[PDB]
């Protein structure tokens, strides 16, 4: 469960992200499809080369969807219940790649915000993402 | 893996006993059903809707046949499960796409599977001796991703 | 999120358990110390050795948690809440190893339950058992 | 661990410019906040209470400093990490009863303290490299275990 606090760090970080979510979601897949080739076997249709146009496009839907979570942080549930549908029934995900990716978004959002990256935030950023993979994954069973 | 001798020697003595045709289809067929997600993999295999739309399906018990062969003659080689198991690396990675997670799943499957059956006789020592199995394969599998 | 059937499959197969439980508590530990053998960092003062009186009672402690759980399957929260917050601030348990001895459990019962160690079954208590994990981890932070 | 050649020049060229002393500080404050499980060993350290409490701690900043020397070292023998962390394997495991998901989850958040600090200069194929060795430390620390 996110506290005051964790909220607090979160939609401040993530306000920071703003305009670069975008370049940030795409960023974070490129991280997660170099050390995690195993990630790749989902997408098998796409071009995962450096700069594909196809990444940098689901990277900012990916991205346009955490900001979302963000938004509607108190009522995540029902604000991804749509994208938890998809990803438990028609995608079917392994659970697992959810904790790379996140670990990859972590590793993106502190290349790009030092002066944010707070220890305290880091701590709050990984709560998160956690419970947004918690519910994305939700209704796989 | 890195087994005893005891190890090898366990494994080897319990696989003796084994009944390929329906431990192979009864652990493919349980991990569909214990994991859905993972049919995402066999839809051209027909209404694995149900329990008893996979566990009778066909398609299923057929596969799981061959996993389990393929599965047993790395038994063979405990000394190269990479060497044996090279080209269904490469297979299921470039090929079929298969997330090398499911592997590990299939594994725990299958020690359950083998627990079901020979009940007393999978005795914890032996269980051992087979999580070592199933990890070394799942890794041997997982090896030529890239 | 368990359903109903899944409720029906456990109070059966742990019905059935009945008066065993606690050597099946005991024997899934066992098999974990066994298996998992990075699972035993958590029981250094305790005796592992085969026949060890305090894994045991242990089991016994371990069992009686479950047959509760199985009780209150429509309040798991309530019921473990008391459990989650020892595992949470004082244990300290990494929340991988709640998977190890789910598996434990599981053989256990399956070499137990030749009959009713139904595919259905399996599945139900494999969800039912991440459900009871995912209670006792729900507050390490 | 089976890095490139140029992933192991890669992992090195950005080793020489990190600050051990203050990398390993943090590295290891961050593993207790993000991870407050992982707090369970370090009793005799304080005040661990709150963020500052722990990312000031003398004693974690000490600690974090000989954590990341003995991880400097392991980076000189990439080819051996195992004899490398043979003795601190059995440490851990026979002494300081700390379970190897511990190694994991410190890579990790070295992974995210390197990145932090090099900022742009910590790119995809960097990050993929250190993976690589963390992993490689992980497994090598884990490996006496029994
Ligand atoms: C926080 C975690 C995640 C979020 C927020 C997320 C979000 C999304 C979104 C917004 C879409 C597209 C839906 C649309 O087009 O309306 C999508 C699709 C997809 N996701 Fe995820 N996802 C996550 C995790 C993952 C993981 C871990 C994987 C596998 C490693 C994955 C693989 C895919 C694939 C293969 C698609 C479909 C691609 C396409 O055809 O364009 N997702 N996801
Ligand atoms: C011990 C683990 C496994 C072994 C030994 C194994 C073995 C095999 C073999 C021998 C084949 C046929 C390839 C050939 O020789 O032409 C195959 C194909 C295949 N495998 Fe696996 N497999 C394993 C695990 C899995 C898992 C866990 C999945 C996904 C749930 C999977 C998905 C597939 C699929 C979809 C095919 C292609 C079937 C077809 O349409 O012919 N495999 N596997
Ligand atoms: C669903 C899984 C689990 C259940 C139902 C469970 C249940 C229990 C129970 C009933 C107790 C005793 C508390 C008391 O006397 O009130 C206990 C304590 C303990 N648990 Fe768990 N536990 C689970 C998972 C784990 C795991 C995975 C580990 C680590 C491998 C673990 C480590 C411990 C330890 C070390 C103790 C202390 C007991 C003693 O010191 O005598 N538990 N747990
Ligand atoms: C990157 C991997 C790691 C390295 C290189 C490492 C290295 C070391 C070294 C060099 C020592 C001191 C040796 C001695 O006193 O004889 C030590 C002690 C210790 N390590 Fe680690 N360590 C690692 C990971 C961890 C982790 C993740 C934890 C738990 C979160 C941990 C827990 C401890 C504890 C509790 C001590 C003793 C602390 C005390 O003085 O009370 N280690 N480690």
């Amino acid at each position: 469960v996110l506290s005051p606090a964790d909220k607090t760090n979160v939609k401040a970080a993530w306000g920071k992200v703003g305009a670069h979510a975008g370049e940030y979601g795409a960023e974070a897949l490129e991280r997660m499809f170099l050390s995690f080739p195993t990630t790749k076997t989902y997408f098998p249709h796409f071009d995962l080369s450096h700069g594909s146009a196809q990444v940098k496009g689901h990277g900012k839907k990916v991205a346009d969807a955490l900001t979302n979570a963000v938004a509607h942080v108190d009522d995540m549930p029902n604000a991804l219940s749509a994208l938890s549908d998809l990803h438990a029934h028609k995608l079917r995900v392994d659970p697992v790649n959810f904790k790379l990716l996140s670990h990859c978004l972590l590793v993106t959002l502190a290349a790009h915000l030092p002066a944010e990256f707070t220890p305290a935030v880091h701590a709050s950023l990984d709560k998160f993402l956690a419970s947004v993979s918690t519910v994305l994954t939700s209704k796989y069973r | 893996v890195h087994l005893t001798p005891e190890e090898k020697s366990a494994v080897t003595a319990l696989w003796g006993k084994v009944n390929v045709d329906e431990v192979g289809g009864e652990a493919l067929g349980r991990l569909l059903v214990v994991y859905p997600w993972t049919q995402r993999f066999f839809e051209s295999f027909g209404d694995l809707s149900t329990p008893d739309a996979v566990m009778g399906n066909p398609k299923v018990k057929a596969h799981g046949k061959k996993v389990l062969g393929a599965f047993s003659d790395g038994l063979a080689h405990l000394d190269n499960l990479k060497g044996t198991f090279a080209t269904l690396s490469e297979l299921h990675c470039d090929k079929l796409h298969v997330d090398p997670e499911n592997f590990r799943l299939l594994g725990n499957v299958l020690v359950c599977v083998l627990a079901h059956h020979f009940g007393k006789e999978f005795t914890p020592p032996v269980q051992a001796a087979y999580q070592k199995v199933v990890a070394g394969v799942a890794n041997a599998l997982a090896h030529k991703y890239h």
